[PDB]
């Protein structure tokens, strides 16, 4: 309806687009290190059975 | 009679200066809404003011 200024929904469309990307990077962060709890039980780790 | 008469002038000159004070507000309220960095509020106003 051409109510408020362009640079306020600019930087609120940046805002949305940082967040996701920042999320992102939480996901990936918890990835890695689930790589290493692979295996369902404790008893069954590679460590353990060492 | 004779002192009203400067008076006047003075404000004269008063008022022409206020004048293009609005008009180059309201030229840079235009610019900045043309980049988008303000709304169409905020345009009115100034051309209210002027």
């Amino acid at each position: 309806a051409n109510l408020i200024g362009r640079e306020e929904l600019q930087h609120a469309r940046d805002a949305v687009t940082s967040a996701q990307a920042q999320l992102d990077v939480a996901i990936q962060q918890y990835n890695a290190n689930q790589a290493m709890i692979l295996g369902t039980k404790l008893e069954d780790q590679p460590a353990v059975q060492q | 009679s004779f002192n009203n008469i400067n008076a006047s002038i003075s404000s004269i000159n008063a008022y022409k200066q206020a004048v293009v004070s609005a008009q180059s507000s309201l030229d840079a309220m235009e610019a900045g809404y043309s980049v988008g960095t303000r709304t169409i509020v905020d345009v009115l106003d100034a051309t209210t003011t002027l």
